[PDB]
């Protein structure tokens, strides 16, 4: 967390610095999209 | 006041601003040669 890193979170490849999110996902919920539709935050799947 | 116009966009992630988003995909403001207090002198 908190450094630039080739993330693979669940077969999603990506580069970007991932920190701890405030954003709350309901469990159906894995991915949170922004208005240009890019992943803005990933639930890790190893820890929740 | 009638009319209204990379640490900081990286802890904005708990609010959500519009230039932040843009700044992030790319699209970057540029600042005037002159200030607002050199147009008014
Ligand atoms: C996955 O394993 C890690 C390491 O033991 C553990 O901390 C985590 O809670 C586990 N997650 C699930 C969903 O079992």
């Amino acid at each position: 967390k908190n450094k630039c890193v080739n993330f693979n979170f669940n077969g999603l490849k990506g580069t970007g610095v991932l920190t701890e999110s405030n954003k709350k996902f309901l469990p159906f919920q894995q991915f949170g999209r922004d208005i240009a539709d890019t992943t803005d935050a990933v639930r890790d799947p190893q820890t929740l | 006041n009638k009319v209204t116009l990379y640490g900081d966009c990286l802890g904005d992630i708990a609010a959500r601003d519009l230039i932040c988003a843009q700044k992030f995909k790319g699209l970057t403001v540029l600042p005037p040669l002159l200030t607002d207090e050199m147009i008014a002198q």
